[PDB]
Order: C-alpha cells, then structure tokens, then sequence
C-alpha cells in the first residue's frame, strides 16, 4: 500500500480516529490505527474494542491499495509536526511504514491489518439524521447527570430514546436526573438504548459544529453516527435504564422562578461553607424570597437571601448543592423554574422559557 | 441523600 | 477587628497571598490567612513556614484594629464569588469571622493570630529595583533548566547573581545550563544566591505585568520581593551553585546558524521516534547542512535534513532532543547560533542576534 | 548522557 495526501486532508481525520485511544492500551494493536487504501480512498480506523472511529480521506494523487496498522500517536505527531501545506507520501515497505515529506523521513513499525479488531456486523434498526447542534444540545444538557463508575453500569451511560419525531437523552446517577427532548422532523419507531460514557464523549468530540448533518443508526446492540467523512460506532450498554417518566414529579404544587445567574452565584457562595463530603445546603422558600443556608462540621455558616417569584406555602428543603449547581450550569438561560412538592420529594428544575430539558434532583434529609 | 428509585 | 473594603481591591491581594497556599498543610493554621487591621491598613499573610506572602490593603472606610486567622481558600472563594463592585464588611465575632456583603452572610472558623507563624526579621545585604518584565525574562529564559528533585538540592533552584549593573539568572540540572544577564541600571556588589524552585515559581506568579517596578532585597538566607503593596519572602537554598563561567565553552571553532522554527520543527519531528527514556538524537553537521536522525528500541527511524549556515569541519554529535527543544522553545527569536567544539564537548546555543541568554547543552554518546 | 560538571 501507498498514498500521497496533503497534510491538511489528513490532520482532522487522524485526530478524530485517535479519539477512542488511551495512553496505555490493553492490546498493543489498540495503540495503532488501521490504514486501508482502496478505490481512491484512505480509511483510517481507531478502536478500543467497545467503539470504533473510521475516517475516509479522498486520494486524488497516485496510490496503491493495501492495509496496515501504525502507531496512532507517532503517526499523528509526525503529520502534525510537518509544515503547513506539506505533501505526505506514505508507503508500506516490509514490516515498516515509510513516511516522507520534503526532506523529512520516518519509518514506523507496523502490526498486521488482519490482527486489527473487527467490530461485529449488525443491521441498523432505526436511522435518522439531525443537525450536529441538536445532538450537541441533547448530550450537553444531560451528560453531567450520568453516574461516575457506579456498580449499576447502566447508569454510567446515556439513554437515547426515539419516540414519534423526538430524540431524547436521559442521564441519572440515582440521585439526580437530566432529560432532554428535541424534535427530529422524521417519524421514528419507539426505541430506547444506553450509550456508554465513552461513546457519549466520542459522539460529542465528533461534532465539528459546522453545516454537515449527523446521520444516526441504532441497532439492537450498537449505535453508529456519520458526520461528514467520519463514522463512529459503539456497542450499547446491555441493561435496563430506569423509567424517567416515573421519576418526574407528577403535579408540583409549588413553582419558583429566579434569575439563573443570581441563583447560581448564591448557591456557589453558600457551597463554600457546606460539608465537603455531603454538600448539604438548605433552601427556605417563602413569598417572593429564597434563603439558602449551609454549614459544615467546623461549624462555619453561609446564608444567602434572594428575591425570587414564589407565591406558594413556605417550606424547607435540603439539597446537595453540587447537584443544583450542575443543573444551573447546564441551563445557560436567563431564568429558571423550580417545581417543588414537599421536603422529602424531588424538585424539577427547568428553563423558565423552555420545557425541552428537565432536571430532577432528589433532596437531602 | 435520598434516592430517585 | 473590623473592616469594610471594595471586592476588586481585596481580590488581587487575596489571590497573591492565598494563591500560593496550596494542598494539605503541615499545621492547620498554615491553611489559614493572617488578617491584621492596623493604622488604616489591612495586612493579609499566607505562609508555609519557609515562604511568606504579605499584602497590604489601604482601608479608606471605617475600621477597628485587630488580628485573626481565617481559612484562606474559603475566604478567597467567598470574596471572588461575590458580585462585581460588592462591598465586603468583615468583623470578628468570637471564635468566628463574619463576612457580609448585600444579602450574603458568612461565618468562618478562626485560629488565633498569636499562633500564626511569625517569620524572623532579617537584614537585607543587597537591594535593587527592576522592571517586572526584566524579572519575568530572567526567570523564563532559565527556569526550564532547573533540576527536578535532584539529590544535588542546590540544582533544584535558580541562581540569582549581581555583578556591576547586571542581574543574572543561572539554572542547571548538570546536563544543560541556562544563563540570562540583564542590565539593571544600578551599581551592585558581587552577590550570588540560590532561590528554591517554589520561590522561583512564586516570583513569576507575583509579576502582574503592570507599571509597578519590582524591589528585590537579598539577605544571607532569605530573599524578598516587593511589587506594589505585596511582599513575597522566601528562604534561600543553602548550597554552593556550580560556576557557570567554567561550564561555558572557551573558544568554539564551529558555529552553526539556522532559522529557529525550521530547526525546532525538525527536532520536534525526530523526537517522536527517539528513545522515550533517553531522547537521543544524532546531529550530522556538514557544509550548510544539518541532518538530524533518531531511532528507538522498536527500530523506528526519523531523519531530517535542513539548510543551515555552517562553514566548518563535518561532525556527528548526539543530544537529548528534549534539552535542545527546551532551548529552542525558550529562545523565541528568528535565528539561533550553535557554537560547537567536538562530539564530546558541550554546545552553546544562543539567539544569533543576542548574547543576553546562553544555553549550554552537554552532548550524549 | 555526559555531564556539564
């Protein structure tokens, strides 16, 4: 195999395919990228066994078909290290891959293409396209609520749910939940899948922001996303995700509205004097007022008083301030709505101007 | 800290 | 103790005294900031028993003298967390410090001011003032050459040398050396001191960039720097630093000139395929040409050929590429000059247009 | 690796 490609045509694909790859791989071949020349296209593949990233690069310049695997980080660094506009001539010579550009020459060790892990074939059950910005919004709105290395593995991922013309993401750690729904403009069958944490991270990373729409294909045990010349494929988490619909407060009697920034800053300041482990704060809701208090084992105390829009009954609710701040930071809006029941029931937090994202936080006794 | 489920 | 100060005028002082106060402290009081109100001035002090940070804030509003110690990070975070233009009202109320601004209230635990470590007064032996930019340049030009946790403890710091009207910084790890001389427009006695790594870091950190000159005072075992209303004091390293003058190649016969960027990029690319631990590259110098080669245990090879300005005998010299790259990155000039003797003797590297900084790198084999 | 001193 041989190919000549402009450095500019190779850089973003190399960066994208090196994504699933970590500092210390399990197998040495996992530290390598699979390079395949065929039909005037160079395919680059990176894997971690659970997910794969494939990039396709058009070859205009003479090339010979073939395949090999090269150390990803060394190959990317070589190409990146080359000057702007450099022409990269690559050729397979025995058990070495030769990289030449100008008066720069590199010989990289190879591992056979036949040894490269093949992700199992599957047929797509549900396919839809959506703007990149929509996928970014869906992920960013819920990602922080995913569990961190929880024993219940199904919580360490993001639920992706199709229902009618909507795509929905759900993330929960058992204490707080985030749910985001976005219209797709295509009638979809009801499907529900769990995308692992790393798959979620990769889906985010692949979104360049540009005009290119994102094509999503969901199978029974895998998910695939196509963006421009990239194809990301991930295994799904085999588990049953909790029902978010049951978690949502049914008819919250109490509705509080406040400026997101003022609310966030008051909680951020009060957080300083809350228990380092338990992060407990107290909310005292009263007519057009919110009082936030915190105290820690060193007996330090914080108090914040805000003007809010509230007319219901006075109540005292405890919350892990980190969970509240996470929601307020994910919101990025002018005003927020907090929907309360009682002191022992979950709060629903939203944009006061949008119901597309809902945040459910279970309180603290 | 209470649980959602 | 009582004071009222505008947030923006407490922030930089808290950032400058509390910023260096990091991690799990030896004594709990070390995690605290000493606050002292006296003569219409609020003094803020942070210490680690060796280095000290003192800021003086003018109190233009009513105040009551006194002293206490408060958790540094919590107090800084509270003030930082308060809105733009906030008026911060502070008062001591028992074994707790009260912080009030708007409808925000904080009660912080205190530790007695009498328990706060008071560093012994010392007499300045050498003093001079210099622009911040000069100190920044002197440190940045040599800092990378300081040793990292070397048994020869005196190499883990930076030598500060005064001679005539010059201030000079020297840093070495025993393999490479960096020396920077700057004229200071004040006749100074010949003095030489070693500032520890952490003191060097703090000296850099205290440079705001602004109009304020820096006033340095050096004692027998301590160094102090004043910038505006901030006083940084560090203990000196009690050791004998090697003589840089001896280390400098006497009269090199060979001189190579090259574009810093082309040279840097060629070395950065060859570095990829060099031994991960030993970082050895080979330089082949010939008439107006430099060939850089690198190989690793996996027998991967890199080769770079550059046009340089070299009129001398052909030679092959081995270098730790990291040492070379560190110099080339510290240089930030158009052209570099490499002054060579032979394959087993040190190279001197400098800006082709300036002798203010010199870099001496011992080769390999 | 050779030493400066």
């Amino acid at each position: 195999m041989k190919f000549t490609v402009e450095r500019e045509h190779l850089l973003k694909p190399l960066q994208q395919v090196s994504g699933p790859l970590g500092g210390r791989p399990t197998l040495p071949i996992l530290g390598n990228l699979l390079l395949q020349v065929a039909d005037g296209t160079l395919s680059l593949t990176g894997t971690d066994l659970e997910m794969e990233m494939v990039a396709r690069v058009a070859l205009v310049q003479p090339h010979e078909p073939g395949a090999t695997t090269v150390p990803a980080r060394k190959f990317f660094d070589i190409c990146r290290g080359l000057p702007e506009g450099a022409e990269i001539a690559v050729q397979l010579e025995g058990e070495r891959m030769l990289v030449r550009s100008g008066r720069s020459r590199f010989s990289l060790s190879t591992l056979p293409a036949a040894d490269f892990p093949n992700l199992d074939d599957w047929q797509s059950e549900v396919e839809f396209t959506l703007p990149q910005a929509t996928m970014k919004r869906l992920i960013e709105a819920t990602q922080f609520s995913m569990a961190h290395q929880d024993v219940r593995y199904y919580l360490n991922g993001m639920l992706f749910e199709t229902e009618g013309e909507e795509l929905r993401t759900v993330a929960t750690d058992g204490h707080r939940l985030a749910v985001c729904s976005m219209p797709i403009g295509q009638s979809l069958p009801s499907h529900s899948v769990i995308v692992p944490r790393k798959g979620v991270i990769e889906l985010m990373r692949m979104l360049d922001g540009g005009d290119n729409p994102l094509r999503v294909q969901i199978g029974s045990n895998n998910i695939r996303a196509h963006v421009g010349d990239f194809i990301f494929t991930s295994k799904l988490v085999d588990g049953r995700f909790p029902d978010y619909r049951r978690v949502l407060p049914k008819n919250p009697d109490k509705h509080l509205e406040a400026g997101c920034d003022l609310l966030k800053q008051a909680f951020a300041r009060a957080a300083i004097l809350s228990n380092e482990k338990f992060r407990g704060v107290r909310l005292y809701v009263s007519e057009n007022q919110l009082k936030i208090t915190a105290n820690n084992p060193e007996q330090e105390e914080a108090e914040e008083i805000l003007d809010v829009t509230y007319s219901g009954a006075e109540m005292e609710i405890g919350f892990n301030v980190s969970y509240v701040l996470d929601v307020l930071n994910a919101l990025k809006c002018e005003n927020v709505r907090m929907m309360l029941t009682d002191s022992v029931s979950s709060v629903q937090i939203e944009d006061a101007a949008s119901q597309s994202a809902a945040y459910v936080v279970m309180p603290m006794r | 800290q209470l649980d959602l489920f």
